[PDB]
């Protein structure tokens, strides 16, 4: 996921704060109801075209 | 790219003639029937803090096609209600707006998108049930009805 | 007003936007005609469209 | 700081306005888009006890400028909803009263 | 953290608050579906300007 934020795209702002929002995806337990709702974000985020 | 607004009586080709555009110019093609949408949720989307959130018909469509500029048919846009229960036609003033929509703003996604490449083309029977803001961004092209010959 | 505007910001723009940079030019009473004759509103996007 | 309305016909340059005056006093700017929006936790957030809880359009306009004297442009004000449910226009008295 | 607390602004009854929040977030275990919530509004409280 890191890598594909890195690949397509995009604008600057945007991307700092996806990758804000993936370290703070990576120090917390997953499975838990809000790396849930973290990790479906940065699925549109990188999935919409730049 | 052009906003544009076709209007004219049933039967005339209006909604066959975007696909017809769109294959001509070698571009993507996507249908957003606004008919009956009644609630603001569907253009915009909801926070990523309800359960079921996901984001508006918009960025959904941009999603199915793959490229920044497709051909994107809004069909029915004078059918969209402004009643009581959901306002949808004043949150198609921050799409359509053609110096602003460089940074159209979901409700899920965060961040400023840019939809000034696409191609919009509407559809409408009659030009008396759009709201004078959202006229005023359009382009009219009129399809006036046949001869006989 | 409008013709002033027309002058001093609209049509330069729409020139430039077109690729036509030097070939083609209106004159004032063309565009006092196409305000009287092709257009009632109180702003300026009517008049940009033409 | 002043709190203004502009009011006019379509066409007349009221959002470009926004641009042309904070570029011209060297300040930071943000624009909001009302109208249209039903929702209270757009001006407010939720209290941060729910699971993906986050601050208000403010608070998230003033972390993106990073100066506390912007200018905020807030585009058709009369354009928000307000009924039995759903009123954002009775949170918006909160910040924009000039003396609370 | 602790040093961006006490460098940006920030108002007295504000600061007693953000440092009480610390203290408790000094204990929690490194986890943790309570310690996300507290680093969240801390981030929160020391990228706004004040
Ligand atoms: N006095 C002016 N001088 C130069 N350009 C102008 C002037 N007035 C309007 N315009 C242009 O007219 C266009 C429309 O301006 P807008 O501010 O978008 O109108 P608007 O009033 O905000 O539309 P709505 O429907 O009310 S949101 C912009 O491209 C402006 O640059």
């Amino acid at each position: 996921l890191r890598k594909k934020i890195e690949e397509v795209g995009m604008p600057e702002a945007v991307k700092t704060k996806a990758l804000k929002e993936l370290d703070r995806l990576e120090r917390m337990q997953q499975g838990s109801p809000e790396a849930t709702v973290a990790r479906t974000y940065l699925d549109w985020l990188t999935e919409v075209p730049w | 790219a052009p906003i544009l607004v076709l209007v004219g009586p049933p039967g005339v080709g209006k909604t066959s003639l975007g696909r017809s555009i769109a294959r001509s110019m070698n571009r993507k093609f996507h249908r957003i029937s606004l008919g009956g949408v009644r609630d603001e949720a569907e253009i915009r989307g909801h926070r990523r803090t309800y359960i079921g959130a996901m984001p508006g018909k918009l960025i959904h469509a941009m999603k199915q096609v793959g490229v920044i500029n497709p051909v994107i048919l809004l069909d029915e846009i004078d059918k969209m209600s402004s009643d009581w229960r959901g306002d949808p036609a004043s949150a198609m003033l921050e799409v359509l707006d053609p110096e602003q929509n460089n940074t159209f703003t979901d409700h899920y996604l965060d961040v400023p998108y840019d939809l000034s490449k696409v191609f919009f083309i509407t559809t409408a029977n009659t030009l008396q049930t759009i709201p004078r803001p959202l006229l005023d961004r359009m382009e009219v092209i009129e399809i006036p009805g046949y001869t006989n010959m | 007003e409008k013709q002033a505007i027309a002058r001093q910001y609209l049509w330069p723009k729409q020139v430039r936007e077109s690729g036509m940079e030097g070939r083609i030019e209106v004159t004032d009473a063309a565009i006092l005609r196409v305000i009287s004759e092709y257009t009632r509103e109180a702003g300026v996007r009517g008049l940009e469209r033409e």
